[PDB]
């Protein structure tokens, strides 16, 4: 009947989870760069810049 | 005139760039944000010239 009562391993679950997600989110950033896509980037500018 | 500079738009057209960068017509040519032979496989659209 009662819910919850498994709080520690739902929280190591999540946890983990969080952390593989936000590392995954993480690849859209700039970084200061004119652009986060490789292969875009790639195709505009000459090898020498 | 300088303070009443021209605007054109360029839409729906094919444009070989080529034949403008090979030709030496024009004195000074400096592309900024896209390499100069890298205009014949990307594209865009709402040219300003």
């Amino acid at each position: 009947s009662t819910a919850s009562a498994l709080g520690k391993l739902q929280d190591v679950v999540n946890q983990n989870a969080q952390a593989l997600n936000t590392l995954v989110k993480q690849l859209s950033s700039n970084f200061g760069a004119i652009s986060s896509v490789l292969n875009d980037i790639l195709s505009r500018l000459d090898p020498p810049e | 005139s300088v303070y009443a500079w021209n605007r054109k738009r360029i839409s729906n057209c094919v444009a070989d760039y080529s034949v403008l960068y090979n030709s030496a017509s024009f004195s000074t040519f400096k592309c900024y944000g896209v390499s100069p032979t890298k205009l014949n496989d990307l594209c865009f659209t709402n040219v300003y010239a």
